[PDB]
């Protein structure tokens, strides 16, 4: 699906991902995880493989722009995330950004 | 028609430095995120360095961060890539480019106005 975020167009919304579970490094995190992953994205904005020169540069985008986004659609329904929420936010979406850029990548 | 022209290209020693100047016509400049591109002969153009409109955030591609700095002076229509420990890899024509939206990218697609270049050797 084609999307246009923040003003500009040629962004793709990737289907509805099975989100995976992250570890942390405590028991307290992955639990604290598990309990709030429902309100993180399990969907990521992307732009075309050949917009990049390198797979970092393709993530990096695709994190900085989901989250962006996630986040003003969010905070209209009255969610707010807590320096927690950012971080787990963080490191789920890369794993989704990165497992697109390999679909990217074997097309 | 906002032209940008970037300048301060040359051939640098390894370890080197150089400060490349890209400077804008017109009379919107602070109004927008910028940045910089590097093209080398046999690749595609690809990201080095961005800044928001107001300077107050900047974002690098990885093989370039901590070697390099973007800064822009709003006052000057003018912006600046500080080159800093300069590498063979280095290598290419540098290109400002005036950001599309309003979120600074890394993404080819994320910017127009592209200059004409400036080119940087580093040699080896």
């Amino acid at each position: 699906a084609g999307a246009v975020v923040g003003g500009l167009g040629g962004y793709m919304l990737g289907s509805a991902m099975s989100r995976p579970i992250i570890h942390f490094g405590s028991d307290y995190e992955d639990r604290y995880y598990r309990e709030n992953m429902h309100r993180y994205p399990n969907q990521v904005y992307y732009r075309p493989m050949d917009e990049y020169s390198n797979q970092n540069n393709f993530v990096h985008d695709c994190v900085n722009i989901t989250i962006k986004q996630h986040t003003v659609t969010t905070t209209t329904k009255g969610e707010n995330f807590t320096e927690t929420d950012v971080k787990m936010m963080e490191r789920v979406v890369e794993q989704m950004c990165i497992t697109q850029y390999e679909r990217e990548s074997q097309a | 028609a906002a032209q940008l022209q970037e300048s301060g290209g040359g051939l640098v020693q390894p370890g080197g430095s150089l400060r490349l100047s890209c400077a804008a016509s017109g009379r919107t400049f602070s109004s927008y995120n910028m940045g910089w591109f590097r093209q080398a002969p046999g690749k595609g153009r690809e990201f080095v360095a961005s800044i928001t409109s107001s300077g107050d955030k900047s974002d690098y591609t990885d093989s370039v961060k901590g070697r390099f700095t973007i800064s822009r002076d709003n006052a000057k229509n003018t912006m600046y890539l500080q080159m800093n420990n300069l590498k063979p890899e280095d290598t290419a024509t540098y290109y400002c480019a005036r950001g599309l939206g309003i979120y600074i990218i890394r993404a080819r697609g994320g910017y127009d106005h592209w200059g004409q270049g400036t080119q940087v050797t580093v040699s080896s």
